[PDB]
C-alpha cells in the first residue's frame, strides 16, 4: 500500500556516482533533492538549530 | 533489570514486538504471517546481543 520509510546507504570509493544515483532516484521518484554534508560537523546549531 | 535468554526472546518477539512493527508498516496479520521458526533462526544466528 502506502509509501514506507527505510534509511539506506551506499558506500565505496569516492566518485562512484553515489550522489549521482541519489539525485537520479530523486527525479525517479519525483522527490525533491537536497544534499547535506555532515562529515566532521560538531556544533548542534546546524542540525537542530 | 537483567538481560534475556535465547529462548526468552522468542516469547517476547512473537507478541510484544512483531505486532508493534506490524502497526508500524500498517499491515494486518492476514497478509504477512511470520512463523515461530523464522524467529528462532533469526535470534539464534543473526543477532547475538
Ligand atoms: N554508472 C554511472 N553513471 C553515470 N555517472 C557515473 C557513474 N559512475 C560514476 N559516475 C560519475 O561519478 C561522479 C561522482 O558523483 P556523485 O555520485 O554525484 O558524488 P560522489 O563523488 O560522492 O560519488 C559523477 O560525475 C558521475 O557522473
Amino acid at each position: 500500500g502506502s509509501t514506507q520509510g527505510k534509511i539506506l546507504c551506499f558506500y565505496g570509493p569516492p566518485g562512484v556516482g553515489k550522489t549521482s544515483i541519489a539525485r537520479s532516484i530523486a527525479r525517479a521518484l519525483n522527490r525533491e533533492y537536497f544534499r547535506f554534508s555532515v562529515g566532521g560537523m560538531t556544533d548542534v546549531a546546524e542540525i537542530k538549530g | 533489570v537483567s538481560g534475556y535468554v535465547a529462548q526468552e526472546k522468542l516469547a517476547i518477539a512473537e507478541r510484544y514486538l512483531v505486532p508493534q512493527a506490524r502497526a508500524l508498516c500498517g499491515l494486518d496479520e492476514s497478509k504477512a504471517k511470520l512463523s515461530s521458526d523464522v524467529l528462532t533462526l533469526l535470534i539464534k544466528q543473526y543477532c547475538r546481543e
